[PDB]
DNA sequence: GCAGACACTACGAGTACATA
DNA sequence: TTTTTATGTACTCGTAGTGTCTGC
């Protein structure tokens, strides 16, 4: 198999979430944080011919940017990994996948709560504030029918009160009251733009980030509050 | 049948870790105060600690967790260090268990000494968290958990049952036991040698277990096996013999004899003569063995320290 | 200095409001002052047979066994507790000196050797050069000074007194003043 | 009513932490010295610190907040670092406040180490933004703080109570016992228990309702349950009365028994007897036991030496 | 041959290390305990300790994994501190064992003190690991692995075979030893030298073939050769003449001479002066080498503390 | 008569060259010529204890009759890390010239060193082709069995 | 292309612990 | 009127020096 600058960009997207992974023989990759704060999941052009187990997910897609575009990834007759570049061969090891942590089962969302979008330019805006701002905590609430975020700075006003940055979504058709509340921590994502699902059930709930090229499903905090 | 297996492993003692906590063999009131727990469905900051290993602390952490469906995260102590508290343990504990769950956190063996300034960090973390998420401890000394934290933790401790419960327990591990014979295609001839093991090594129900791997090398458990178990490869009466006539020539001959295993023989003596001698020739055999046992070790020539005891013993013992 | 009305801020305002963490390290610094060491409190107990204050405080069982080692009076007590000291508890450590250790005084100066660190130089540089221990060493400089006056042996081993090495002789200014004597009267 | 819930948890002796400065069972001077304060409005720079835990020091820097209706940023002890201090808490303390309000920064669990250069750095915050805001500091070790800390702050004690506070603090809490069990649904048919809890745990009122949580486990406080709660601790009394009475049989059979930990339990043994025995005898108890502990480990068979320890002691040590 | 050669070295009883499980001389049921083992196929974790030196431990621990396939990792036990296992360790039980081999890793010479705190790690790594990957312990003195660690392991101890096992054993390293001259060169012409070397210094079977290699000076064993073996002294005429004269500068000359086998000169020591002695100077001559041959080894200069025996000796020793 | 004449210590610069120059005993010179003379060399102790008998310098001696690569290092600094850096840096490498590797260690039997000695348990047996090592001590007994075991002990 | 800015490494100082 | 033993190991803090990724 062969992995092209697309896919070994969204991998390493992937390692910011686990430092491991586990991908199976297909088009579809997955990992989720080993502490379940983020899922990924995604479908890709690169076609995966064998299942195995990645200890290292970003030093070895670390040493994949060493050899060309054709260079040729196969399982190792000793099991672990050949990379063939042309002039050139690399040995990397494979780990059981038991000290990787994988998901079972690609987690289907449920039917979405409320539902909005944002552009690919407006996430810039957010990520790249928050360092400045100290903005470690947000939270998408309804602003005059049309759903803004919130930046905040957690520990400066633990109460969530001053709230230091706002970007206002697209309009909100239906009738409800929330206020989720999300960890800057878990926004691992990358760029672009996202259909936005969120769903909620009293203690229960949940953040789908839903992206051209891969999904991502966020956890909320325990102080987000709703009525649904 | 009511037994865990887990299948995905070889190694005996852990393939019949119990899953619930009905399956743990346990006193008592820590029964009682567990199913009690499981029942509120919610679980309380806990610590579990030994100090005599493989009592069931982290059997009953995992355990506890799974009759409530928390939602757990398990952690070596020793890995455990301020950073990690500070990164994943508190990103966990931050998430909103979206599906309802109860959030655990299963630290094991948290009592080195190292990790001291990881648990300061704990004391405020363990309160700010914890209404969505608490914290399950194991430990196999508690001095080595400071103060503030076993404030904020339920302190159970393992492994002193009773007189009542020690008795009850051995008699629950002795079928369980057998169950696990039934299991594994081990057959029993003799049932006294899985009492003598359950017995031997009692407030541990690890090394129980694995001494049933390593004396089920022939696949069977016969009277034969009970001799090992038990181990008595005694005939003392040779020594006891030459003690009681006072002589030498005999007592030095026999020293060589038993300086291979001398942990083994001092244990054998202590037990005959007791029976054999006067009252206050007791005491002072106590006093002459078990300074003799003290010194063992710093002692040179085994052999000859061995005759020393002997001739200490034929002067001041006295009987008929 | 400028503008000639500023309400003279105190050393931190300044350092603080201009934001440069090296005068805030000054400043910080300025508060150094560090002693503590209430081992004489527990110690006194000892000697004068008062109220303990213990368990509460950290205790060094060398501190005291030391300290009490001054009075020929304690010795048979801090002795025993030497062979048995380790593996009794820290409180216990203190239970059995207030058990034992009769009368109670004891004035401060302990015991400490004369130290010519000319000399101490000159042996460890012999040490050092043949691999030899301190004993040895001795004897060495007596046969050197005794014969051959050894400023030849001081001449040719100067070339090493690599000043790490002198980190191990003394700990002062003191060390930079043999830097050169070694390099002088030879 | 008159009692705090805090009804987003579950864990009690958290969801039952008091509002108001009122809420508190504090020593007479001291819950005066803490209305005075938040009287005269402003809150000036305060260090808490109990050693015992859970004496209501986090607890009464949180209310001081409440009662002045401060601004307050509540830090953990452990993340306060160089850098916070330079950073977030200069922030904070530099930035403007319109509402008119105290401005107040509470740092839970300051007593650890490294922290040494923060401390020495917050020393001089202190004199530059001194008049922003103001420190409430929580301890458990003083001696944590650096004494340039001690200084410039007013330093409260909780935890060593007067003669009299000790006797009306308790009543308060047998009190707000009680009351929880109102809320809870806890039913009181002997009331000698939430009497005997709060003596039991006195300095502590943390562990103090916890133990009303693990206490409660079938719904009830009775007569049963009292036994429990007020019943005599160690396991010890058997060995311990088996060395008063100076007999063997019953010694010799209790040292296979300890023979698990042998350091844990020679740490109970020279706990308890130094209470338990004469003066003299105290000198020589540890003489007997600090011997027997040097040579373990030497020692061939660890039961035997530890019955030598037993006769050694029985014949020595005289007590009533 | 049937025998292993590694011809990779020449130190000769490390070119001799047995391969397999069946090379090694064992007890009866060590060997079946491990052939036992080698046949499930699967490796439990084991210790295996001395404390004599050259048992067999280091050996076994190799050849149970040749014998199994396992695949690896050999680590100096005092390298093995803890970041260690964090890193290398690890990684490798952590890696998917391809080709479906066992994984164990071997730490040989574990007993350090200062390594507790990495073994403290190792408990609850051993766990998590344990369907993958086994460790396998060696160690002169157990007492230097920390409890929990013997729970999780096949605790087996070398080195106190019983009469019957000895005698076997020994008569197996006789032809072992026949058959590495057979290897080298060395001719036997009586062999009952071959016999004394093996009974000489028995429980250790290296120092038993270096003892081979250096009386083979001559590249013969014969009768003449067995003088030396056997020879020990039996001249301790200079000292029982030097008691009698109840002299020092005498005694106090040959104390450093004794110094090099203390075990044994103690021992012609006790043989020879109990027959030249007085009945009741028997008994004291016991009380006062007893005393020396016990604190030996604690004893700082071992040529003094022979010097304070002589002293002793010569005063109270009374007889003609 | 071998002089080393760029050194100002009698005992120092008069220290015999060869297994030869040696003034000893009968067994004991046979039995060091007996071992020069396998060309390599096993693990040795070797004792007096009555001190200035020669112990050090047979210990250079026999490294130069083998004309082995050799290492000499006090024990008094053989502490663990030395040996972990050093000492093992010495006898993980293999030689250009392939002879034999060996590392004296003068005087072992003091205290500190204790632990060292722990270590070398398993390192004399990990490097056990490459070198080999020679203790010098004036009491044994302040060398740890597992060391006895895996060494010669001669005594002088 | 550089210079500037961010992130990760390492060493020094401090601290605490256990065995001799 | 006081005042610090030796040897090894571990965790944390702080800073400074190294890198790579990025912006005229
Ligand atoms: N057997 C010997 N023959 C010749 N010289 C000796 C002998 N033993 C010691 N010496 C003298 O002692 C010096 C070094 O002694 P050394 O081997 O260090 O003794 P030790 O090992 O007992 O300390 C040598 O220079 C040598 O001349
Ligand atoms: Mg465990
Ligand atoms: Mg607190
Ligand atoms: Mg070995
Ligand atoms: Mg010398």
């Amino acid at each position: 198999m062969k992995l092209s600058k697309d896919t070994t960009a969204l991998l390493k997207n992937f390692a910011t979430i686990n430092s491991g992974i586990m991908l199976k023989s297909g088009q579809f990759i997955m990992t989720r944080a080993v502490n379940g704060t983020t899922y990924a999941e995604a479908n890709i052009s690169d076609v995966i011919d064998f299942d195995v187990a990645i200890y290292d997910l970003n030093g070895f897609l670390g040493i994949l940017s060493l050899v060309n575009d054709d260079a040729e990834i196969s399982q190792s007759e000793d099991g672990n990994i050949k990379i063939a570049d042309a002039r050139s061969t690399i040995f990397w090891p494979a780990a059981d996948p038991s000290t990787v942590v994988a998901p079972n089962k690609p987690i289907p969302f449920p039917v979405a709560s409320a539902v909005t979008e944002i552009k690919a330019e407006d996430l810039q805006q957010l990520l790249r504030v928050s360092r400045g701002l100290q903005i470690d905590t947000i939270a998408i609430t309804v602003k005059e029918g049309k759903i803004v975020i919130n930046g905040f700075n957690k520990v400066e006003d633990s109460a969530l009160t001053r709230v230091k940055y706002s970007l206002t979504l697209g309009d909100y058709d239906g009738e409800n009251t929330f206020n989720f509340i999300i960890n800057m921590a878990n926004m691992k994502m990358q760029p672009g733009n996202y259909k936005l699902l969120l769903w909620a059930k009293g203690k229960q709930g949940a953040a789908k980030f839903e992206g051209e090229h891969a999904n991502y499903v966020v956890a909320l905090e325990a102080d987000s509050t709703h009525d649904f | 049948s009511m037994i865990t297996v887990n299948e995905k492993e070889h190694i005996l003692e852990q393939k019949y870790r119990p899953s619930t906590i009905d399956e743990c063999i346990l006193p008592a009131f820590d029964k009682e105060t567990f199913k009690s727990i499981t029942s509120k469905g919610k679980i309380p900051h806990i610590i579990l600690h030994s100090p005599s290993p493989g009592t069931g602390k982290t059997t009953v952490a995992k355990a506890l967790c799974h009759d409530v469906n928390a939602d757990m995260m398990f952690v070596n102590g020793s890995d455990c260090k301020i950073d990690f508290v500070r990164g994943p343990l508190t990103n966990f504990a931050s998430a909103a268990s979206f599906d309802g769950r109860q959030k655990v956190i299963v630290i094991d063996e948290f009592d080195r000494s190292g990790l001291a300034e990881s648990q300061r960090h704990l004391r405020s973390f363990m309160e700010a968290y914890s209404s969505n998420c608490s914290i399950i401890i194991t430990a196999n000394n508690i001095d080595g958990i400071i103060k503030p934290l076993q404030s904020r933790c339920r302190v159970i401790t393992f492994g002193q049952p009773t007189d009542e419960d020690k008795i009850e327990m051995m008699k629950q591990m002795i079928r369980r036991l057998t169950e696990i014979c039934k299991h594994e295609g081990i057959a029993i001839a003799d049932m006294k040698v899985v009492a003598a093991l359950v017995k031997k090594n009692f407030p541990d129900f690890r090394k129980t277990i694995g001494e049933l791997d390593s004396y089920s090398s022939k696949g069977v458990l016969d009277a034969g096996i009970l001799s090992l178990v038990t181990n008595d490869r005694g005939a003392i009466d040779d020594v006891l013999e030459s003690l009681k006539n006072k002589d030498v020539k005999q007592l030095r001959a026999l020293a060589p004899k038993y300086a291979a295993d001398y942990s083994w023989f001092v244990g054998k003596l202590a037990e005959e003569i007791y029976s054999r001698v006067t009252p206050q020739s007791i005491i002072r055999m106590y006093e002459i063995v078990g300074e003799n046992n003290q010194y063992h070790g710093i002692a040179a020539n085994t052999e000859l320290h061995l005759a020393y005891l002997f001739i200490q013993l034929a002067c001041e013992m006295q009987w008929k | 200095s400028l503008f000639k009305d500023d309400i003279q801020l105190n050393e931190h305002q300044v350092a603080w409001y201009s934001k440069d963490w090296t005068a805030v390290q000054s400043a910080a610094d300025s508060f150094k002052e560090k002693a503590e060491n209430e081992f004489f409190e527990i110690i006194g107990a000892i000697n004068n047979k008062t109220k303990c204050s213990i368990a509460q405080k950290d205790y060094s069982k060398f501190m005291v066994e030391n300290a009490l080692s001054q009075f020929p009076e304690c010795m048979p007590a801090v002795y025993a507790m030497n062979l048995i000291g380790s593996g009794l508890s820290d409180e216990a450590h203190f239970n059995y000196l207030m058990a034992a250790v009769p009368r109670g005084k004891r004035y401060g100066k302990w015991a400490k050797l004369v130290e010519d660190s000319t000399e101490v130089l000159i042996i460890k540089l012999l040490a050092k050069r043949y691999q030899v221990n301190t004993n040895d060493a001795i004897n060495y400089k007596s046969i050197l000074t005794k014969n051959g006056k050894l400023p030849l042996v001081l001449k040719e081993l100067k070339g090493l007194v690599t000043d790490d090495f002198l980190k191990e002789v003394t700990k002062n200014v003191k060390e930079q003043k043999q830097l050169k004597k070694l390099a002088l009267e030879w």
